[PDB]
């Protein structure tokens, strides 16, 4: 897994995060991102179908991001808009169930930071 | 409802100078997963049930003959509930249809009551007894399902149940059987005998992509649940009308063992 595309970015911009997934451990699965900053748990943000054909949101970024996919590259992609400070945290590219199995989630990575300015 | 009440509805009391015995027919034609019930006697009526343990066991025949146990006779039966009304009998009894892919059939009960009349004679026909009964004859009529459950076996990969299937040799990563759903969709999954549900109550509730545990009652009302703990076996019906879309996931477990994750895609469908 490729986690990228984080950054520093102003209040109400735009960040676009890619996820490089260099194998076929994941296409049986859906495909989320997920968000942890220091002293909160870490949350679902989006999640998208293998197929694409579905895709769900966490409901404080319905409206203002957008997950998608291109599974010939087998990369899941996160374009952010209006971002909000409250956004600021590391984001994670995993399998749509990582948070559903817990501990047994043996994929989590390092993720990418993403800090919104005010 | 779905009830055949002999006690209250298809009252079976006898009438005074009745001399004739009555049958009257209660038939039921329930739909898979739905729940039928029976009510015969009561602490004040004295009618029995035939056979004693319906639904557990039945008869074949209309004509109360041919005695059949319902786990072999109705493959999937399992869920059962039973109350007594009086003491040391047990006057309401109900059960759940399971999924069937063999052709309709009938499957029998009956609410009796019983007494002897004596038959007044005269002008060289004398007096005689006579036994009468009041019966009523519960007809269940096990509806037949033209597909296979939207659904993961996890026991077998070659089902006869669910639409998809997992070998011994591939549940021995996680495994993540998803379905896609839509209003009014049967849905359902098995996991192997010695593995652990969470939630304990799938379908009541949930895991949803956040991992926490959810009642569905205020986002996505599955109705007509079971949820068989004895053989690890699990159905429900989407609700007839789906506003938007949801994920949501089961987790069958065994310690040392990949853990089955079943997964239900409901999309918006009327
Ligand atoms: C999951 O359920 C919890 C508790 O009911 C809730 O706070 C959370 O927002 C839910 N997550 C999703 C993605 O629906
Ligand atoms: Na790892």
């Amino acid at each position: 897994l490729q986690e990228s595309g984080g950054g520093l970015v102003q209040a109400g911009g735009s960040l676009r995060l890619s996820c490089a997934a260099s194998g076929r451990t994941f296409s049986s699965y859906g495909m989320g991102w997920f968000r942890q900053a220091p002293g909160t748990e870490r949350e679902f943000v989006a999640a998208i179908s293998w197929s694409g054909d579905s895709t769900y949101y966490a409901d404080s970024v319905k409206g203002r991001f957008t997950i998608s996919i291109d599974k010939a590259k087998n990369t899941v992609y996160l374009q952010m808009n209006s971002l909000k400070p409250e956004d600021t945290a590391v984001y994670y590219c995993a399998a749509d169930h990582a948070l559903v199995v817990g501990g047994t989630y043996n994929y989590w990575g390092q993720g990418t930071q993403v800090t919104v300015s005010s | 409802n779905l009830t055949c009440d002999f006690n209250d509805v298809y009252k079976l009391e006898f009438h005074p100078n009745q001399q004739t015995s009555v049958t009257k027919l209660c038939n039921l034609t329930p739909n898979v997963l739905e729940k039928v019930t029976i009510k015969c006697g009561s602490d004040k009526l004295n009618y029995n049930l035939y056979p004693p343990t319906c639904f557990e066991e039945v008869y074949a025949s209309r004509n109360m003959m041919h005695l059949k146990k319902i786990k072999e006779f109705v493959i999937g039966s399992s869920m059962f509930m039973r109350r007594s009304l009086t003491p040391n009998k047990i006057n309401e009894v109900s059960f759940r249809i399971p999924p069937n892919m063999m052709p309709e059939k009938p499957i029998y009960c009956f609410c009796e009551n019983k007494k002897t009349i004596t038959i007044n004679g005269s002008n060289g026909n004398p007096s005689s007894k006579k036994d009468i009964i009041n019966r009523g004859i519960v007809e269940i009529i096990i509806p037949s399902l033209n597909e296979k459950v939207k659904g993961c076996d996890f026991t077998t990969s070659e089902s006869t149940i669910f639409s998809k299937g997992y070998s011994i040799n591939e549940i021995s990563q996680d495994i993540v059987c998803t379905v896609k759903a839509h209003a009014n969709d049967l849905i359902g999954f098995k996991c192997p005998s010695n593995y652990s549900v969470e939630p304990h109550d799938c379908f009541v509730s949930a895991f949803n992509l956040s991992g926490k545990n959810e009642n569905l009652e205020n986002k996505l009302k599955l109705t007509n649940i079971i949820m068989d703990h004895y053989n690890n076996t699990f159905y429900s019906r989407l609700p007839s009308l789906i506003s938007d879309n949801w994920k949501f996931f089961c987790v069958c477990s065994k310690d040392n063992e990949k853990k089955l994750v079943f997964t239900v895609e409901a999309s918006i469908s009327s």
